[PDB]
RNA sequence: AUCCUUAUGCACGGGAAAUACGCAUAUCAGUGAGGAUUCGUCCGAGAUUGUGUUUUUGCUGGUUUAAUUAUAA
């Protein structure tokens, strides 16, 4: 994706850039009656906010130092002896 | 069920059966489509 | 893993000898055929599966056979007859000797 | 998300169209505080490396650049798009409207079947594809 | 640093939220404290509005206020898993706290059947003689009961067609497979889970 | 000088399987891999981990007519 890398706009528009195909008054007094309109007029965060606060005391260190992950459940063995197992089928005999 | 629907003919009327045109349908079998069906399941196919 | 190319290819065809008996298992046998014709205008035979539920056999029996209920021999593949696979097998094998010598020792005694 | 690569400019986006040869290109036009351009997001993150032969999936806000939203006529919170060598590809999904897409698909191996699906029906340039799934009601 | 780190973090909460799909208790070292406790309480949350949704979709299936069709999927299985977990409970306390009869009432109980045979005049089933007459007159009963789940089937799978295999060996050679069911009799107290 | 034996190699004939086989600077492994039981013991070489193919490897099989040119004027 070095375009991501790069990242440079030049001076065209994107439509023709690809060749793409499609395939003051009356608003002022409208905000009168909307700002009007309403003129008559989260609890997750909070909890882990001790401990993604008591987090205050971890070095960087470990944030460097740290395992990365595993798998405990065996996904891979398993699941390959699964999708083994399948492979074929067969015909039942007559 | 069938004789209380009319007889085969009056079924056979709402068919195509008289565009294959067989004089009358005594001889005929059809094809199971499970047959088809499994008979291209041996092959090796994506879940689509 | 990822998914390979949804692309299908050109099919080889290659059929030995030995090929094609590694064929005919996983290949309609005839018979499995004359199950699926199911013959027009006229009901099937069936038979009840374990569960009693009704597995079509359509054409399986020439309607010869059907007036006199004669089944089939005609003909019974060897060619996809059920094999075990290998490691089972000496499972199998094994546990049979075993027990066959613990027998014996209640063979002499 | 994070496997996931965006688009900051309409530059990004038919830089990108254009520049994947091969594979197919993905992209949802949805507002990040819209609730399934959230939910797609998800479903749309747990594919990304299995098709990454065929496809490839990429995330643009209409709020980040809303220049095709005229061109393209993007309503909704969330609709993905699949172009391919440049072509806007089109499946019918009984859904009413061909081109582009719209709800959410629950099922991964669902979507896959249409990545997919769209994919092999564009390698051969027919412009239809046809669902494997009417998901019309919605 | 961050974003590297970042998805790994992504990571244990995935393996996380598994470790707990298999009750495995999950250990890591090098996982700092504070953090671990974090994940902790979060698979609590997402644990428990995992339950809770589980058993609430479950009854509305019961009277069928639509439920789309993935939840009818994926229900079962989000469900099973927890009905293995309560077997798993009910049996950890099982151990730990020991069985519940208590012996007092078990001899009552042992006392009432033996009385009862005894009144009813009743010897014990021997164990098979070698030579049975009803042996072969047997085996066939048994081993076409492990046929009839197939007579159907036009394509065995795999482990189907390695069952049948047997079945038709056994249902083959009989005098070897019998000795084979003697000795398993006589002895295998092992089996595969 | 002849034979047998053993292992290995080149072969020839014949059968069998292709849920099998690989591969790996992996990791361990007679300094015990793994298993069993009649609980005294007995057995004693691969297992793990990852990975690739696996309705296959190579090949070969049958159906959807050239240019040159001749009259007496």
């Amino acid at each position: 994706p070095s375009f991501l890398d790069q990242e440079p706009p030049a001076g065209y528009v994107p439509g023709i850039g690809r060749g793409a195909t499609g395939f003051k008054t009356l608003e002022l007094k409208l905000a009168q009656k909307k700002k009007k309109r309403a003129n008559e007029k989260s609890n997750v965060k909070r909890q882990f906010a001790d401990l993604k606060e008591s987090l205050a005391a971890v070095t960087e260190s470990e944030w460097m130092d740290i395992p990365d992950a595993t798998d405990f459940t065996r996904r891979n063995k398993r699941n390959r002896i699964q999708e083994q197992l399948n492979r074929k089928t067969y015909a039942a005999p007559d | 069920v069938i004789q209380a629907l009319g007889g085969i003919e009056t079924i056979l009327e709402h068919t195509l059966f008289k565009g294959t045109g067989f004089n009358s349908w005594e001889g005929l079998f059809w094809e199971k489509a499970s047959g088809f069906e499994d008979s291209m399941q041996f092959k090796k196919l994506t879940h689509a | 893993k990822a998914l390979p190319i949804p692309e299908d290819q050109p099919k080889k065809k290659r059929a030995g000898r030995k090929f094609r008996k590694y064929k005919e298992k996983f290949r309609l046998s005839h018979v499995r055929q004359l199950q699926n014709r199911m013959e027009f205008g006229k009901q099937e035979q069936t038979v009840l599966d374990s569960y009693g539920e009704e597995v079509g056999l359509g054409m399986s029996n020439t309607s010869l056979q059907q007036a006199v209920g004669a089944t089939s021999g005609s003909r019974r593949s060897a060619g996809n007859q059920a094999k075990l696979t290998k490691v089972m097998k000496h499972r199998i094998s094994e546990a049979n000797q075993q027990a066959d010598e613990f027998l014996i020792s209640l063979g002499h005694n | 998300s994070v496997l996931l690569p965006q688009l900051r400019t309409g530059w990004h986006v038919d830089q990108a169209i254009v520049t994947e040869t091969k594979r197919l290109v993905v992209i949802r036009f949805g507002r990040k505080n819209d609730r399934q351009c959230m939910i797609m997001d998800e479903l749309l993150s747990s594919i990304a490396e299995r098709v990454r032969n065929f496809a490839v999936i990429y995330l643009c806000d209409i709020d980040e650049v809303s220049d095709f939203d005229e061109m393209y006529e993007l309503t909704d919170p969330m609709t993905v798009m699949f172009f391919y060598h440049n072509k806007h590809m089109m499946c019918d999904f009984g859904t009413g409207n061909n081109n582009k897409l719209n709800f959410i698909v629950d099922d991964k191996q669902e979507m896959i079947d249409i990545l997919e699906t769209i994919f092999r029906g564009a390698r051969k340039n027919k412009g239809l594809v046809v669902s494997p799934y009417d998901y019309n009601h919605k | 640093i961050r974003q590297k780190k970042a998805r790994t973090i992504l990571q244990h909460l995935s393996e996380a939220w598994r470790c707990w799909k298999a009750n495995i208790p999950w250990d890591v070292p090098g996982m700092p404290a504070p953090i671990k406790k974090i994940i902790e309480r979060y698979i609590k949350s997402k644990a428990d509005a995992w339950v809770s949704a589980a058993h609430y979709n479950r009854e509305r299936i019961k009277r069928g206020a639509h439920v789309e069709k993935t939840m009818v999927k994926k229900n079962l299985g989000r469900l099973t898993r927890l009905w293995i977990k309560n077997e798993q409970e009910r049996q950890r306390q099982i151990q730990k706290n020991g069985p519940e009869i208590t012996p007092e009432e078990a001899t009552t109980i042992f006392s009432v059947m033996v009385e009862w045979l005894e009144s009813r005049s009743f010897s014990p089933i021997p164990f098979p003689p070698l030579t049975y007459k009803n042996d072969t007159k047997i085996l066939v009963l048994a081993l076409e009961d492990l046929k009839d789940v197939y007579a159907s089937k036009v394509r065995l799978n795999a482990s189907e067609r390695e069952e049948l295999a047997l079945i038709e060996e056994a249902y083959d050679n009989p005098h070897d497979t019998l000795n084979r069911i003697k000795k398993y009799l006589l002895t295998q107290r092992v089996f595969k889970p």
